[PDB]
């Protein structure tokens, strides 16, 4: 996630380090970005079910008004 | 007599066990005054007799002495 989000600073850091790696090979870096960042299948699924269980609870709430009114008819 | 770097990968077994792949990249290069001597025992190609060996044994001394 911080790989993600922090992500401006890791390629600063990547560039930096990097930097110091490929100095020693007699080359000169100038800009350098980092912009392939992708993980398995899960985290974004899970935020999804997640965000599918929170309006399934609100859709459940309304299952409930429903409730209430099939109470006061079938009364 | 400038630098060229060549990378080595070594399947070690790390202390668990665990086959690790370990690529690593030496820097090298000859040295000036002795190319007579290093063409007389090796000749041109002084340097891929040599870095495959050091650096297979040593990365296997090494990561042999660490874990996955």
């Amino acid at each position: 996630s911080q790989l993600i989000t922090q992500r401006a600073q890791v390629s600063l850091l990547i560039r930096r380090e990097l930097t110091e790696r490929a100095k020693d090979f007699s080359l000169i870096l100038d800009d350098v970005a980092i912009t392939e960042l992708s993980f398995s299948r899960e985290y974004t699924a899970a935020v999804e079910a997640k965000q599918v269980a929170q309006q399934e609870a609100q859709r459940a709430q309304f299952l409930v008004e429903k409730a209430k009114q099939e109470q006061r008819q079938k009364i | 007599c400038r630098s060229r770097p060549r990378n080595v990968p070594v399947i070690t077994g790390s202390k668990d066990l665990q086959n690790v792949n370990i690529t690593l990249r030496i820097l090298f290069r000859p040295v000036a005054s002795q190319l007579p001597r290093i063409f007389t025992s090796i000749g041109e190609d002084y340097d891929e007799r040599v870095l495959p060996s050091i650096t297979t044994e040593i990365l296997k001394s090494v990561v042999a002495r660490f874990d996955a």
